[PDB]
């Protein structure tokens, strides 16, 4: 019938019980324009919805409401690669016409991949910093925490940059040998940082190989979380049905979380613990629900979403329920920043707890795991002890800590200092990781078995 | 600035460790101070 | 031995002070801040909820 | 019968539904999906729906079965896979060709068109016949007979048909008692609602230890069977690697290995490495899978079939209890469960009680930790059985006195530390002495005491060297190494090689990983003999740095004890640690000298 | 009238408005279950109730309700003390009725039959360390507050055990000539911990003097609040009618915080800080009412009720409230418990307001009070000159901290180690402190007149 | 009223008090008020305010509770009693407060300071040596000190 | 506008002044929007979201306050005229906010600093001395920098 009510940008439309749940409804205005709008919620003699397009516009009782009859699936093709798409679906490339062969559910109900095979064969990035202390596997969702106040953006261009130079560094290592493709989802997004990501795919020449989906915050809430639901589901496709290699970058999900708060406020729904929703872990699971190596056990989606710390610290909302659906993360220091070593990644709170199972023979040493664990103990008292230097004095202090101070040193400038352009093979991050390593003597390193350490000392 | 959340746990711990520090450190000078008196005249003389 | 005991007392004079002035009172101004807000958190949420 | 009134998130409320219970098991639509009516406001009831909602319609009918939500305990457990309210994953993988299937789609409990072997029991015609009595058995293990199959509770009567052996169905009788009436005619599986317990005769102490394995828990304090266990954690504590661990080296007769809301990547990894891993006793058929029955659940899986985990879960582990078997239940992370408990909380949209969490949120964990435990067998036949649980814990509140963390360390009776930074630096499993507890040791250690170790003295001098050596790292950080004596010096320096040996564990099994509790004591007993000498140098004069050159090469050996195996000495210690305390007279004698 | 609906804890039943508040309901199931409750709210032709065992299992229609006419009260006799009982006073004795003589209310009382009376006779718990230190007095109240560090049940265990073995001791000294009593409540107590405390009381000879009213974890939060009300309604009858001194052992008051938090006092109201009632305050209230010294000036209830600190934390609502309406508190810590210490209990945090003045003389020597000042003092300094010790050493280390160094020592290590079922006479308790003491002089016992110190050294 | 007995005999202890010292004020006659103590008197509040299901505000205690602290102070003080006879009475209160939720920088505490003019504390270790009011000089002061020391000169006393 | 000046202006203002700047760019004019304090216009949003019975979100203010500054952010650039002439125009934004909780943990500092590319801290420690602005190198960043110092260059500095 007509609208009952508009409360924020949601819209109470009073209709009868013909919608399904996530179908689309066209709401005709009398403006001569169309807007699309999906429903959050049906519910007896009503439904509610927010409005993907506009945001005014609207009348109380001279609007004229037509269900769409389709419920929000996704056109998803052989060749979505090399093309700028946006998840509303406008035309600035393609977006509206973008192929088909099937339509897929965002939810990811009916296939939902899920690895039940082990994470599998290492993944590149040529930082030595991901590769030695945390490891990445194929079918592995590791976050990127990085932090406001400084640029989040910039460390998210940088992997940009140097992906797909990863594509070579995992052919050297064989048993790869299948296409790699980047699917890029954006979501709160600036129009000059939209340009800057345009670039780093282009400059590597991966932008054939990448498939962006681009929503900004002047588009509706409800849009901005489905733009990425809907380029996993696209990742899926080239995953599952032509057997390739995935790696999607999700930037950013503080964005995600960002809707989340806004959306709920007089439905049956309404936000809970500190102000973000009670609901806020499901949402975050449902971006995880697409993430392992897919069936038949060929190909990979692999996932790194790029996480901001608006203050610096975990217990806050949004670093504390994502890390805990992760398996370990990735801990970027303002500290190593205003000194001006890039990238600065501080190792100290950086763990994946699969890196045993990740690193395997072949490709990685058998020494890796043991190599990550002599960094951090080292760097950990060396940063312990620079903290007493500078209240009570150098009389606290031992010929140990000097040992440690110069660890400190050695280790932030070497090896966290490199290119964004400078990728690396694996084998070479751990032998420049020994280096460092070659100034305690043996009988004060035990983070190894004395076995391994005869060999490489 | 400071946590958003639970700095306080650290924040007690280490408004624990402060509070021993200047303790033990007042002791510790409390003792040097009482022998260096008693060197100071055994000196003069 | 005197002449090292005349170099320890100042050092350990200075530390004593240090602790006193510059580190209790900061804690002091940190734990109150963060308190205060984290008490805010649970209240305002239980306002929000029951309104 | 009812109409669906409102589908709002994945939680349904369907109107013109009365004569429904809140454990109803209902179908949702007319795409029929699982699902359960948790609560009614009203004529409106309020229905969970354990498969997502992608085009699910307001209006469509909703049909109660007119019976509750059940899971079946029967045939097929073991070897097997499973989901939140269990139907075969192996049987899903092939003809759904997804890993779960589809909304809308119903499969079977069990596998239907499979065939078991009956075994007749003690109850024969005309014997009398209770609840958690054994009719018969099948077979899930090689070894043993891993399955006792046993009467639900409150089915009583006397025996008009007893099957005699051979291959039957699940769905075909076997078994007729007669009450009230016909009783009924039974089956294989008997169904059991999994929200609601499994009874117990009685519960009768726990105060048999059985291994844990690793270094650090059966070192602190002893190893238990039958007790109830907290680990903390933070979701980057390698709290997968000690799961692996644990399962190769308990040696109890049956596990359940609950993922709650786990990753999926980690359900790979125990799906993949539990076969490959030798059973310690004498090996089976893919030896550790076939004696674990997993249920597996990630959290991207709708919250519905997170909650239905925890439960299903410990239902197996209650009737394996009454079965005679001890069973240890490995539960990782309870803190999803909780995590979970939030979710419906946000969902049903209920104000919180708990700091963002639910009213429902303490009582549901108290009620958890209760239905495991040392219990005599419930049936008139009388066996014994324990459940032991093991429990990982993880903030989830942004808070360090949680309300997940905080309303199970009551209700826990061993509670063992872990720092997230020492299992960073290589530490795992961690371990805190001074937040620790256990109020079983007394008992347990006694135990130990009896077959051969020296063991309760040594536990308390332990905890003793690591709590002085706390006061020490205060006064060593802020004065400094060069004011402590040399008695003060020792404390730190013995400390170093517990730190060594016990909270360091080295490798999956590798670098001989697996301690027994005897080895453990061995382990111990070389470190606090050298202690005792230590401090008795020191005392009738010897520097501390005269002590450590003199004490050379005992000192080596303590600190290579990790590496050493006991299968090559006796066969569970090592005849090594025995020639270790004469050297340690020997050199002592010398060194004084 | 059936039963509407269950959100949560609270049930909603469309019952008529005719039943009394207080006023027990029988839920008739179609399963042959028959379950009590008590009435929450009393509404116009509505009740909400919460079910004192389950919540769920019922339905809508065919589930019908029945109103039994008689509220919430306990029979009240002397015939109880030998007999176990459950959370509802229904027995778990598997044998003969509760028994009458009365039938008595618990709220805290429908007449409150006490008076206030300022305390004047000692009250021993068989361990020198709360005795001596920070004594306990018939109608005065001393928690013991302990952590989630400790085996708290355990201890609490000792203290209740250790009990009414008292009373032969204090009848050769005069203190009490009429009977002990022992009311024990075990609310959010496991299986095993609870068989424990039954345990100790049979070996004791103990079980005879206590009634032990059960509440297990997994038994509904309603039950658990009912608990305590049963233990202090029967201590009243004992104390008041047939005058005995009754001491009550509350474990554990944190699960009863617990369960008023829950619900029963949020409901769906707004509790105070940290999700912990601010009313949390007159509840606990409501328990130390029933508690005092009643008529008869030969009857009282003496209280220690044991909360167990969740993480042993000063800010948290819990230990507050409940510290200003108890007179002192006995602190127990974590570090006594690593060294081996048993039980570990320290008397420097520790307070209890009136210590001397609280407790007689009589049956309690006059050298309490000034003995009292002494240990504590030394105890004080002796902390501090352990620390001391490590820094300087014995070189330059002072005199007087010399003598407390060594006093620190065996102040734990036979004042505060004592047995598991090792009882002391408070005489007795008095000698080993003066032992402690006689190895200072006179010139470092300043603090006290000659007359008693030249007696007492 | 011990904190047992219901929770609005605590509530009008203080308002019943100060009605009758105000009487007494009207008589003629000087009266000592003594409360003990305002820190459980806050508290008498936020239970009320959590039952019926109003908002607390700051710290968890009410709205109501800086007007009912404030109105009370102001109500003792010097005065001359209503009608042609113009007796003088005085009301002294002296109210007593601990910590409340254990920290003694929260509302209630730090409300009362600020209209406080007089203040003596109280110290552990001084009460122990016996000096009572546990007072030195810095725990410690009185800004009716001015006038005061002017009265007492006025007697005969060297005083100020 | 004025402070108590109608709650309409105040909303709209930071709208209104984008606006004209965005004429303005279109005729490809180059643009400075000096938004001075858009604190207050944060302070607008929390009594939008109570007066209208709306719940709001993080610390009393709500969550729509995110979205609505970043669509603000978003009408800013550097900018290739509309119309077929063909120009450059400019709209730059620099937009001061301030504490709310006597931090910058605080909601509004936070989210308005998520957004931005130039952050330019304040420090009381600094303030105090007499330095005006005041800025610190670990409380400062542009991501401009590395391409703004080259243009710098070209001028004659050694500016990079």
């Amino acid at each position: 019938n007509t609208v009952s009510g508009v409360n924020g940008p949601l819209v109470i439309l009073e209709k009868v019980k013909f919608p399904r749940y996530n179908e689309i409804v066209n709401l005709t205005l009398p403006d001569g324009t169309v807007r699309q709008g999906q429903v959050l919620e049906i519910r007896g003699d009503r439904a509610i919805v927010q409005v993907f397009e506009g945001t005014s516009g609207i009348d109380v009782k001279k609007t004229t409401v037509e269900f769409t009859g389709e419920s929000l699936r996704i056109p998803v093709s052989e060749d979505m690669l090399g093309r700028i798409f946006d998840g509303s679906g406008r035309p600035i490339d393609n977006g509206p016409k973008v192929f088909a062969e099937d339509y897929l559910d965002i939810n990811g109900s009916p296939i939902n991949p899920y690895a039940r095979i082990y994470p599998e064969e290492m993944i590149s990035t040529g930082v030595s910093a991901i590769d030695t202390m945390n490891s990445i596997a194929r079918g592995q969702k590791i976050p990127i925490f990085s932090a406001s106040g400084l640029p989040h953006n910039e460390i998210a261009a940088q992997i940009c940059r140097q992906a797909g130079l990863v594509r070579p560094t995992k052919d050297v290592h064989d048993g790869h040998e299948e296409n790699f493709s980047i699917v890029f989802a954006a979501m709160g997004v600036n129009l000059e940082t939209a340009r800057f990501f345009k670039q780093d795919f282009e400059e590597n020449g991966s932008l054939e190989r990448t498939s962006l989906f681009l929503n900004l915050a002047n588009d509706p809430t409800i849009e901005r979380i489905i733009t990425p639901r809907l380029a996993l589901t696209t990742a899926e496709y080239l995953a599952y049905q032509t057997e390739r290699h995935v790696l999607t970058i999700l930037t950013d999900m503080s964005s995600y979380a960002d809707a989340l708060r806004e959306v709920s406020a007089a439905r049956e729904e309404v936000p809970g613990r500190r102000g973000y929703p009670g609901y806020m872990y499901t949402d975050l699971s449902t971006i995880y629900e697409r993430a392992g190596r897919v069936e038949g056990r060929n190909g990979s989606i692999t996932q790194i979403p790029i996480l901001t710390m608006p203050n610096d610290d975990i217990t806050h909302p949004i670093p504390d329920l994502t890390g805990y659906i992760t398996e370990g993360q990735i801990f970027v220091d303002r500290q190593l920043h205003n000194k001006g070593i890039y990238p600065p990644i501080n190792v100290l709170p950086s763990l994946s707890r699969l890196m045993k199972s990740a690193i395997g023979e072949g490709m990685t040493r058998k020494d890796h795991g043991d190599v990550s664990n002599q960094l951090y103990a080292k760097y950990a008292i060396g940063k312990d002890a620079a903290a007493m230097k500078a209240v009570v004095g150098e009389e606290a202090l031992s010929i140990e800590d000097k040992l440690s101070l110069e660890f400190l040193e050695k280790f932030e400038k070497t090896f966290i200092t490199q290119g964004a352009y400078e990728d690396r093979t694996v084998f070479e991050s751990l032998d420049q990781a020994w280096s460092l390593l070659r100034i305690y003597p043996k009988e004060m390193l035990n983070r190894i078995s004395p076995k391994i350490l005869d060999e490489f000392y | 600035v400071f946590p958003t959340r639970m700095t306080l746990g650290l924040m007690k711990t280490k408004l624990k460790g402060a509070n021993q520090g200047y303790s033990l450190l007042k002791r510790k000078s409390e003792a040097l101070t009482k022998r260096f008196r008693d060197i100071t005249k055994r000196i003069d003389d | 031995a005197f002449i090292i005991l005349d170099e320890v007392i100042k050092v350990t004079n200075r530390r004593v002070n240090a602790i006193e002035h510059v580190i209790i009172p900061r804690t002091e101004n940190t734990i109150a801040y963060i308190n205060s807000e984290l008490d805010e958190l649970d209240r305002e949420e239980f306002y929000r909820l029951k309104k | 019968y009812g109409a669906i009134y409102s589908v709002s998130g994945p939680v349904v409320i369907a109107e013109n539904m009365i004569g429904c219970a809140m454990y109803e098991l209902v179908k949702v639509g007319h795409d029929n999906l699982v699902g359960e009516v948790i609560r009614i406001d009203g004529d409106k009831a309020t229905i969970q729906v354990y498969e997502e909602t992608a085009g699910l319609t307001v209006g469509d009918p909703v049909l109660r079965t007119g019976k509750p939500l059940s899971v079946e305990l029967g045939p097929g457990l073991m070897e097997t896979i499973y989901d939140g309210i269990q139907r075969p994953l192996k049987a899903i993988k092939e003809e759904s060709q997804s890993i779960y299937i589809p909304r809308g789609i119903d499969t079977p409990a069990l596998d239907r068109t499979i065939k078991w072997q009956f075994t007749p029991g003690k109850f024969q015609v005309g014997d009398h016949i209770s609840g958690g009595d054994i009719y018969g058995s099948v077979f899930e293990n090689s070894l043993i007979s891993s399955h006792k199959i046993l009467l639900p509770p409150r089915s009583r009567g006397t025996i008009t048909w007893i099957a005699p052996a051979g291959e039957y169905t699940l769905d075909e009788k076997i078994l007729e008692v007669e009450f009230d009436g016909k009783k009924s005619d039974f089956t294989l599986y008997h169904t059991w609602p999994v929200r609601v317990p499994r009874p117990v005769t009685e519960k009768l102490s726990a105060d048999y230890p059985l291994l844990t394995g690793q270094r650090v828990l059966d070192a602190l304090f002893p190893c238990v069977q039958g007790g109830t266990t907290c680990i903390p954690g933070a979701f980057g504590c390698g709290k997968t690697v000690i799961s692996q661990s644990l399962s190769k080296y308990s040696n109890s007769d049956a596990i359940i290995y609950v993922g709650c809301g786990e990753r999926g990547n980690e359900m790979a990894e125990v799906l993949m490495e539990f076969p490959e891993l030798y059973t310690e006793m004498s090996g089976t058929k893919e030896p550790i899978m076939k004696r674990t029955t997993l249920v597996a659940n990630t959290s991207n899986m709708p919250v519905a079939a997170r909650e239905a985990s925890i439960y299903t879960g410990i239902t197996l582990a209650e009737y394996f209890r009454d079965q005679g078997k001890n069973v240890s239940m490995i539960a990782d992370s309870s803190s999803r469960w909780a995590e979970a408990l939030r979710e419906i909380s946000g969902r049903l949209g209920e104000m919180p009680a708990d700091q963002g969490f639910p009213a429902y949120l303490g009582a549901k964990l108290a009620s958890f930790y209760e239905r495991a435990g040392k219990a005599v067998a419930l049936g008139s036949p009388d066996r014994t059985g324990s459940v032991s649980i093991v429990a990982a814990v993880s903030p989830a509140g942004g808070d360090f006195s949680d309300p997940v963390t905080t309303a199970t360390l009551g209700i826990t009776q061993v509670f063992w530390g872990l720092d997230k930074k020492l299992a960073q630096r290589k530490h795992f499993p961690s371990i805190n002495t001074s937040v620790s507890y256990s109020k079983y040791t007394n008992v347990l250690n006694k135990f130990y005491d009896s077959n051969y170790p020296e063991f309760p003295v040594l536990r308390d001098r332990m905890k003793e060297i690591l709590s002085n050596a706390e006061e020490l790292e205060q006064v060593v950080q802020l004065v400094g190494k060069s004011a402590l004596s040399d008695s003060d010096k020792i404390t730190l320096d013995v400390a170093t090689l517990i730190k060594e040996d016990f909270l360091q564990q080295n490798g999956y099994s590798t670098y001989d990983a697996f301690c027994p509790i005897w080895k453990t004591f061995d382990m111990m007993r070389a470190f606090i003999s050298y202690h005792d000498e230590a401090q008795k140098a020191v005392a009738n004069g010897a520097n501390w740095s005269k002590l450590a050159d003199s004490t050379g090469d005992v000192k080596h050996a303590v600190s290579s004890s990790k590496f050493f195996e006991p299968s090559r000495g006796e066969k569970e210690v090592h005849g090594e640690f025995e020639k270790l305390l004469s050297t340690m007279q020997e050199r002592f004698a010398e060194s004084t000298d």
